[PDB]
């Protein structure tokens, strides 16, 4: 059933699974009209579909043209997400298809279940974890490819870069969630932490800087501090 | 007017006949029910005084044969049987009437309740839901499960209601996933009405039969079916106008007849609130919404 703290290690076993986050599928700017009413303007979005074991991010870019002439966009966006995840699964060889799909928001359950009726053996699951995948748009290279898209497009990224050469998927996921939680809580500070040192670069084929093991511990500490810091700034503690 | 004689009443029992009921004491001189209106199905039902476990009963139509009730001390229940010897039966009934050992079906002349609850219910369709083809009447009890309940375990004793499942390939056209899930008109009108039921009369008949088994036997799977069939219509944007008007009448009389103290188990809060206030047909069930709001305003 629901994925939570009690069964967290299940994420890193050898049953193929995907997280699906739909937060950034339908994105808008709200603005005033000449007449002084309010309107929205859509901008490009993305489905965040992630294998937590391997770091495989299938980033389906959602181009604003998909909303043209459509009504009830926040509802459509869930069904569009489900249609695109179902299309992704059907595109994979059988031995690569997931056994479970975990949605980060419960409103994706029925749309995804209905789109996956053809896959009765794929379990569609919610989670009680508050995962920070909305902050994916705070990763510069992901934001860049989404905003530049002129048409629907799927882009592939290892969200762990090469970390699995040195650490387990449990530890890589924990690092990822810490980074994304930081970026979500205070993007400016988080990005300052990550880039303040010009000698540490991001490889062309990576998302995050090339920290040594020792530097990752420093970095991870700074992200915790930031999250605890902002938690006081917010609550006055 | 027809008659269902009883051989005897050896155990204390509450006997129902349609929406009526009366208490019979152990070895009281009771020999059946007379003046039963011809033209409708009927249900005769039982709850033993010593064990309210298992309400049970029989759906029958007196036009289809001469039926009587006889207690079986081995199986421990009142059984319906058919008497094939017409002269024997007529002679039995006439004697029991002459000795006035029969209760009269107590229908008030003004009162259309039973007609309104059984308008579309036919014995031939009951017998396809309740399979026991060697009898002209159909046994139902509180514990019998539905075909759908058994897919989620004795097949011979099942209620074979039409399976309705809103998250199923039958309900959902490939490529119309969002459309068909949010507007069930395809599933209602093409799959169920045109495809399975053939017409709305048969649909309403099963809906009414499911309600009556829920009310009279506390049959939980029947209650599930009744609510599913309501929800499928209410969740369809495109429903023939005559079906909506008739549905409103059907549900009105069901809600009217429901015992007040059973509303908590016989009525599904989610389905009714959705149907009356959120669904496409939220404004199409005037009679049903008015009686629900005046009789069960708590549920809503
Ligand atoms: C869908 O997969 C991915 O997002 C990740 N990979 C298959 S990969 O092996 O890391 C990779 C493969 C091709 C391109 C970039 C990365």
């Amino acid at each position: 059933g629901a994925m939570n703290s009690s069964n967290y290690a299940e994420l890193f076993n050898n049953d193929i699974k995907l997280f699906v986050d739909d937060t950034n599928v339908y994105r808008v700017t709200v603005h005033k009209t000449f007449e002084g009413n309010v309107a929205t303007k859509a901008i490009n979005g993305c489905i965040f579909t992630l294998n937590p074991k391997t770091g495989h991010l299938f980033l389906k870019i959602i181009h604003t043209s998909v909303w043209a002439g459509q009504k009830r966009l926040s509802q459509l966006a869930k069904w569009k997400t489900a249609e695109e995840v179902s299309a992704l699964v059907r595109s994979l060889p059988k031995e690569e298809q997931p056994k479970q799909i975990i949605v980060t928001r419960k409103a994706m359950l029925d749309p995804l279940e209905v789109h996956m009726l053809d896959f009765p053996n794929i379990a569609i699951r919610p989670t009680e974890l508050r995962l920070p995948f909305s902050a994916a748009m705070s990763i510069d290279k992901l934001s860049d490819v989404v905003m530049k898209a002129t048409e629907p497009q799927m882009v592939l990224f290892n969200i762990y870069d090469d970390w699995l050469d040195r650490i387990s998927s449990y530890t890589a996921f924990s690092r990822l969630t810490l980074l994304l939680r930081a970026l979500k809580t205070n993007e400016e500070s988080a990005k300052m932490i990550l880039l303040s040192d010009p000698t540490i670069t991001i490889k062309s084929y990576h998302l995050w800087p090339s920290f040594t093991d020792e530097q990752w511990i420093t970095i991870e500490s700074q992200m915790r501090d930031l999250i605890l810091t902002e938690y006081g700034r917010k609550y006055n503690v | 007017m027809n008659t269902v004689p009883f051989t005897s009443a050896p155990i204390e029992v509450t006997i129902g006949i349609d929406q009526y009921s009366f208490n019979v004491k152990e070895n009281q001189p009771f020999h059946g029910i007379k003046d039963i209106p011809i033209g409708h199905v009927h249900v005769i039902h039982f709850q033993h005084a010593d064990n309210s476990s298992m309400r049970y009963g029989y759906w029958f139509d007196c036009r289809m044969g001469n039926f009587y009730i006889q207690y079986d001390p081995k199986d421990g229940l009142y059984k319906m049987m058919e008497e094939r010897d017409g002269a024997k039966f007529e002679n039995i009934v006439h004697n029991f009437k002459e000795r006035q050992m029969m209760v009269s079906y107590p229908k008030i002349d003004e009162d259309d309740t039973w007609y309104n609850l059984t308008e579309f219910v036919q014995m031939d369709k009951i017998r396809k839901i309740v399979r026991k083809d060697e009898n002209q009447f159909s046994y139902v009890d509180s514990s019998m499960t539905t075909v759908q309940e058994n897919e989620l375990s004795d097949p011979a004793h099942s209620l074979n209601y039409t399976v309705i499942n809103f998250k199923s390939r039958e309900a959902i056209r490939p490529g119309h996933e969002m459309e068909d899930f949010l507007d069930k008109s395809y599933y209602l009108n093409t799959v169920m009405l045109q495809g399975i039921f053939k017409n709305s009369s048969n649909y309403f008949g099963e809906l009414q039969f499911a309600f009556l088994n829920a009310m009279f036997f506390g049959n939980y799977g029947s209650s599930l079916q009744w609510h599913a069939m309501i929800e499928l219509i209410c969740s369809s944007a495109t429903v023939p106008k005559h079906m909506l008007d008739k549905l409103d009448e059907i549900l009105y009389y069901q809600i009217k007849t429901l015992p007040e103290q059973y509303s908590d188990i016989l009525l599904n809060e989610r389905v009714w609130n959705i149907c009356l206030y959120s669904s496409f047909q939220k404004n199409s069930l005037h009679n049903t919404e008015k009686i629900m709001e005046n009789k069960y305003p708590e549920l809503l």
